[PDB]
């Protein structure tokens, strides 16, 4: 059962690389997430100290 | 005078032409002299040792580097890519040896593969297989002169 | 069974390949040992230079290089060799047997030169003695004519 | 030995390489968890320092 | 977490863990941990409270030792479990470690124990090895804790592997995931130690009383480009090191001395006649008596200076 399976093992390692690469892509938008929202702080943590 | 003793043969030795001076080159020639020497015996012992402990090693070392070389190469002759962890290559088997050598492949897996074939399926092509023949280790010179 | 094959003529069949090349050369034992075996290389279009493995074996090379280098000095002086010891029991008839090895090689690389290193200093540092001393113990005889 | 190795050779080596899979997409987003929390730590100290 | 630290203090589950002559129970224990500590949450909490099995990876791996393809016992061995198991071990204990303070502790802890941690690959690897074997050492000297430029002098001063650890870099493996980080390592650790400030640290060593082999002063094709600093410094204190030559107990030091003496060969004869200021040739010739190998061996260089010098 390989005459067909080189498609399956084609399209199992297409597969295998690109859930990664899509792990990575969610890594990247964890990291803009993380600096869009370190920046924009401002909008309450800099309100306590005028508040203050 | 100089130029032309050089040129033929001569050593510059600044000398007294009296024998006090004598003296003082005595000393200063002595001051090495006592310890010239020892360059030759000291030199011995350290090449006589390491070559001693070497020879014993180095041919092994030899087979070695020969053999993983020669391997590395019969892996150059396969292929490789980056993408799909698949390696490639082709050896010819002989006809009656269909199964045995799949249960040596078996002397290979039970600890250095996961139960590891890594291919037991074939696809065959009409490239001409080779033929073979042997001398039934009793017939050497017979039957290379037949086939020479 | 057996087939006589000079009566006749012979046949080997070919072997399709989808190895997973993570077994490499970790796996080299496996055909170095009893491989007893000839291939079809597919790696065609493509040379050394524009290969892999042409990057080790540069490394390589130099290890042999050195080693013959090695060879006239050892036996220079008045020494022989055992030879391969293990050539009379290691290579012992056709085994299953060949020890494992790995990445040695490369500690033999690197020991080799620690090697030639001791090799180089001594031989250069040794090789100039004789001369000065010669001429000194010259001098030193001139100085008889003193008197 | 007989031709029916290949269900265990393709499926292993299949079942090897999404295992790895896993373990690389749970691992690089980890490490995207701690970046992350590292660089929100120093932008937030940034902010502190405006606030100071 | 209130249920895991239930679940953590236990009598036998110790013993659970502790089975290391069989395998089959810290198997589980450890792998059921990965699939556990993947969290921080537990991650973090349970470290508070395992400092004391670290033995269990050091069997689990100092096995190796000696080892042979079809030897010992093992059935199906690693087609799923055999080194399986080190595959868990080393991946939970380099995986756990990512808050800083972990390996900032652990280093400290058992700093020789991960000192050998580096013949993981010295010798022997497989497949999945690869990725982990050293990219926990990688987290040793990130820059991003403390001590991350403290400790790893000694991994090196003991190792000495550098130029074969290179020479693990060179032959090329099929995966991308770990060329980037292998050669980091390399990079890193050579523009530090080619960087170790040498009249600074030599004479800071000097003046402490205290010395090692300390072979930077040996590799000093550098540290001759400024010799003639030390010409200038005249180096009285190695007239002191005179004093030190005399009598002598330590290997390092002893030998050393014959060293420092011999570095002549790529610096110019005008130290010739500073040397001058020595020259009893008996001196060096009595220690040539002294004939222990491991310090003969340049002893001969020692003695063969001058003469050859003399020629030079």
């Amino acid at each position: 059962s390989q005459k067909n399976g080189i498609a399956t093992l084609l399209q199992a390692e297409k597969e295998a690389h690109e859930i990664v690469s899509k792990a990575r892509k969610y890594r990247q938008d964890k990291l803009k997430q993380a600096k869009t929202d370190a920046a924009k702080e401002i909008d309450s943590y800099k309100i306590q100290k005028d508040k203050e | 005078i100089r130029k032309i003793a050089e040129s033929l043969d001569a050593n510059l030795y600044d000398v007294d032409s009296s024998n006090e001076g004598r003296s003082q080159q005595l000393a200063k020639v002595n001051k090495n002299l006592s310890d010239l020497y020892t360059v030759l015996k000291t030199t011995s012992t350290t090449l006589e040792s390491e070559l001693y402990a070497i020879a014993k090693e180095l041919d092994s070392w030899f087979q070695d580097v020969t053999r993983e070389k020669a391997i590395f190469e019969i892996l150059n002759k396969s292929n490789y890519d980056t993408n799909r962890k698949i390696l490639i290559a082709e050896g010819w088997i002989p006809r009656d040896e269909l199964a045995t050598l799949q249960a040596r492949l078996g002397e290979m897996i039970a600890r250095l593969g996961i139960d590891v074939p890594s291919i037991i399926q074939v696809l065959d092509t009409n490239h001409t297989p080779p033929t073979f023949h042997r001398t039934n280790k009793f017939t050497a010179g017979f039957q290379s002169i037949c086939d020479c | 069974e057996k087939e006589e094959a000079i009566f006749r003529s012979a046949e080997m069949a070919l072997v399709q390949f989808y190895i997973p090349q993570e077994i490499s050369r970790d796996s080299a034992y496996t055909l170095g040992q009893l491989g007893l075996v000839q291939f079809r290389d597919l790696n065609s279009k493509v040379r050394a230079f524009q290969r892999t493995f042409v990057n080790e074996i540069r490394r390589l090379d130099n290890v042999e290089r050195q080693y013959r280098y090695f060879y006239s000095l050892l036996k220079k002086h008045d020494i022989k060799l055992y030879e391969g010891d293990t050539d009379k029991y290691l290579d012992g008839s056709g085994e299953l047997y060949v020890p494992p090895s790995g990445s040695v090689i490369d500690d033999y690389v690197r020991n080799a030169s620690y090697l030639e290193e001791r090799l180089i200093q001594m031989e250069d540092a040794t090789d100039q003695i004789e001369v000065q001393k010669n001429d000194l113990e010259q001098y030193r005889f001139i100085l008889q004519s003193g008197d | 030995l007989t031709p029916n190795q290949v269900n265990d050779e393709l499926n292993k080596m299949q079942a090897f390489i999404r295992k790895e899979a896993e373990e690389k997409a749970k691992e690089i987003q980890l490490k995207a968890d701690q970046e992350y929390e590292i660089e929100k730590t120093n932008i937030v100290r940034n902010e502190t320092n405006n606030i100071d | 977490v209130k249920l895991v630290e239930k679940l953590l203090k236990n009598n036998n589950l110790i013993n659970i863990l502790q089975n290391i002559e069989q395998m089959d129970t810290c198997y589980v224990c450890i792998r059921l941990l990965q699939e556990l500590a993947v969290i921080p949450e537990y991650r973090d909490v349970i470290w508070l409270h395992e400092k004391k099995f670290m033995p269990t990876l050091f069997k689990i791996l100092q096995r190796a030792t000696d080892s042979q393809l079809a030897t010992r016992i093992v059935a199906t061995n690693s087609n799923h479990l055999g080194i399986q198991l080190q595959y868990h071990s080393l991946l939970l204990i380099w995986l756990l470690t990512f808050n800083p303070v972990f390996a900032n502790e652990l280093v400290q802890k058992y700093l020789s124990d991960f000192l050998d941690l580096l013949k993981l690959v010295k010798i022997t690897i497989k497949e999945k090895v690869s990725r982990l074997c050293i990219s926990i050492i990688l987290q040793c000297c990130s820059t991003r804790v403390k001590q991350h430029k403290k400790v790893i002098k000694q991994l090196l001063l003991l190792g000495n592997a550098l130029p074969t650890v290179q020479s693990l870099s060179e032959r090329k493996y099929s995966d991308e995931e770990l060329r980037q980080d292998i050669s980091n390592l390399k990079e890193i650790l050579e523009n530090e130690y080619q960087e170790l400030t040498s009249f600074d640290e030599y004479s800071s060593e000097l003046k402490s009383g205290r010395l090692e082999w300390s072979p930077v002063h040996k590799s000093e094709k550098f540290w001759r480009e400024n010799a003639v600093r030390l010409n200038e410094k005249n180096y009285e204190l190695l007239k002191i090191l005179t004093k030190l030559l005399e009598v002598s107990d330590d290997p390092q030091v002893l030998a050393v001395a014959a060293h420092d003496v011999g570095e002549y060969v790529r610096h110019y004869p005008r130290g010739k006649r500073v040397i001058e200021q020595l020259g009893g040739k008996q001196l060096v010739m009595n220690h040539m008596h002294h004939e222990d190998q491991q310090v003969r061996y340049n002893a001969l260089l020692a003695v063969q200076k001058l003469m050859v010098h003399n020629w030079e």
